[PDB]
Parts: C-alpha cells; sequence; structure tokens
C-alpha cells in the first residue's frame, strides 16, 4: 500500500543519495546494485526500485 | 508544474543601487561566456534580467 512517492532532485539543491539499484548497465560502466550504496544529483529524474 | 509565484522584475540602475546576484545552482547560463561555479556578481547600469 503506498499512495504518494516520487523521483525528484529539486534543482541542485536538496538533492538526495540512496542504497544501489543498478538494473541497466551501458558498455562503460557494469555495476554492483545490492552491494554498494549511492549518491544523486539533479541530472537523474529516473524512476524507482524494490530494494 | 510546480515550483511557481508572481515576481515584479525590479530594477535600477548607477549610483541609484545595486545587485549582488550568485549562482544558486548556475554555472554558465549569460550571453557573453560561462561562469565559473556558484560565484556571485555586481549589476549596474540601465535594465534587468531574468
Amino acid at each position: 500500500t503506498v499512495p504518494p512517492r516520487h523521483y525528484c532532485i529539486v534543482a541542485n539543491p536538496v538533492s538526495r543519495d540512496t542504497q544501489s539499484s543498478v538494473l541497466f548497465d551501458i558498455t562503460g560502466q557494469v555495476r554492483l546494485r545490492h552491494a554498494d550504496q549511492e549518491i544523486r544529483l539533479a541530472q537523474d529524474p529516473f524512476p524507482l526500485y524494490p530494494g | 508544474e510546480v515550483l511557481e509565484k508572481d515576481i515584479t522584475p525590479l530594477q535600477v540602475v548607477l549610483p541609484n543601487t545595486a545587485l549582488h546576484l550568485k549562482a544558486l545552482l548556475d554555472f554558465e547560463d549569460k550571453n557573453g561566456d560561462k561562469v565559473m561555479a556558484g560565484d556571485e556578481w555586481l549589476f549596474e547600469g540601465p535594465g534587468t534580467y531574468i
């Protein structure tokens, strides 16, 4: 049961971090998803994950 | 549409007053070239801006 949730980093200010959830990977970087912990900026308005 | 209000585009020119701008999340947004960081500018003369 989840009513309100988001994936917004209000400009560069007030930004957020996370427990990593790396599902898609480019030809440059393939990363550990539930072993590492991550940091986030505005340049990432991609949606949410489970873990 | 989010994070909005009604700003009256304030103006000033010469000895009159001055504008102590900074860059909250900005690096290079204005005409001549490209600012280095979240640093600060002065504003003296005729018209205002964004």
